[PDB]
């Protein structure tokens, strides 16, 4: 299963999750 | 001032990595701005260590962050494909999209708990000054 990478949004930017190779 | 935020995080196998970013004016730090990578246990270690400190007997140490649990989302994602063959492309995409939303929700809650803990520490005039807390913030062997 893939790793998930989280980016906290640069407010007011929305938070993001991205699928990472693993 | 001492400003700490968690900009980004990763969830893998069974392990979670947080990036702890510090902005400071304080002379005691070697640098004004730096980042490190810490794991949930590192946060726990700090809390326990503060508790052990004789000087802090009269202070209330901020409660440790809740341990992050991604188990439901991770378990579902593995299963999702898994059965990629069984279902249509739109079905697969929508499901993957759904599971991702779940990861994000868990991420938001866990990131906040870890960040809030650090922020409380920086708030404390005595605790912010702590040597162990500093090492937690900027020690970077790599």
């Amino acid at each position: 299963g893939p790793a998930v990478q989280f980016f906290k949004g640069k407010n007011g930017s929305a938070d993001q999750v991205i699928l990472v190779t693993q | 001032s001492l400003q700490i935020d968690i900009p980004d995080a990763l969830s893998e196998r069974d392990k979670v990595k947080f990036t702890v970013h510090t902005k400071t004016t304080l002379p005691t730090f070697q640098s004004p701005e730096f980042s490190v990578t810490r794991q949930h246990e590192d946060f726990v270690w700090l809390h326990d260590t503060l508790i052990e400190t004789t000087d802090y007997a009269g202070l209330i140490i901020p409660p440790a962050p809740t341990k992050p649990d991604f188990d439901g989302p991770r378990e579902k994602m593995q299963k999702l494909g898994e059965g990629e063959g069984s279902m249509t492309k739109e079905e697969f995409a929508k499901m993957k999209q759904e599971l991702e939303a779940e990861y994000l929700a868990v991420f938001k809650k866990t990131v906040s708990s870890h960040e809030v803990f650090l922020q409380r520490l920086s708030s404390h005039p005595v605790l912010s000054k702590d040597r162990n807390f500093h090492v937690f913030l900027e020690y970077d062997q790599p």
